[PDB]
């Protein structure tokens, strides 16, 4: 899920951009 | 302390910003 | 509750609360 | 969608809650 | 405290109002 | 960490769209 | 400070930062 | 209000914490 | 990504989030 | 400057790069 | 957790109101 | 540098003055 993944470590816009439809 | 719950309002305003037109779907589940 | 025009982020940030665990969905250009 | 609904137009919480999941 | 009780555990929506005047 | 004045920042955001015209008083104290 | 209209939200962060352990009480309606 | 203060004028600083406690 | 006018503080969390480590400078009446 | 360009007018995420160090 | 970026996310929002036209300049390194 | 400073104690508005150019 977004929250563990983004919420543990920085997640960059790049990698944001993996939870847009 | 509220961590998650906090971390997750940024979440969804970066994702705001990110997805654009795409929209987005933010289940704090899973 | 607040009665406004929500737009941009803070129309995600009042989803993000007003959802709570339900968690919501984004789609804007639907 | 949400934005005309919610954005343009104003929307009451019951309204808003039609975006939850 | 608002502080106290909100920042320690997640409040809600509901939690929150009895904090309105 | 500045656990407790990040999540104050949070709260009266969420504050201002729960009460509304309702208005509320924020107190860090108590 | 910054010199513009203070709207919504934006207006709750502003009191917040500048009130700073004072405390604030925002009431719109009054 | 501070709504029509702040919001739809410009406030001075010193004008915004005429609403602080 | 959004394609909307960003001011405010709202121009500024998307530099935040645009640049990243690379950090970034807001000089509006440059 | 960058609110003239992005706030004034739509800046792309390439435009918005131009701000960063 | 992510602590770090998130009172990044609050000060760079802080920053945008006290310095106003001053500007600023955000080094998340240094 | 201002993470350093302003993450570790909380910093009021004029302690964040320091950091405008
Ligand atoms: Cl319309
Ligand atoms: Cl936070
Ligand atoms: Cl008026
Ligand atoms: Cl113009
Ligand atoms: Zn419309
Ligand atoms: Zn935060
Ligand atoms: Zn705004
Ligand atoms: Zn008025
Ligand atoms: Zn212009």
């Amino acid at each position: 899920g977004i929250v563990h993944q983004c919420c543990h470590s920085i997640c960059s816009l790049y990698q944001l951009e993996n939870y847009c439809n | 302390f509220v961590n998650q719950h906090l971390c997750g309002s940024h979440l969804v305003e970066a994702l705001y910003l990110v997805c654009g037109e795409r929209g987005f779907f933010y289940t704090p589940k899973t």
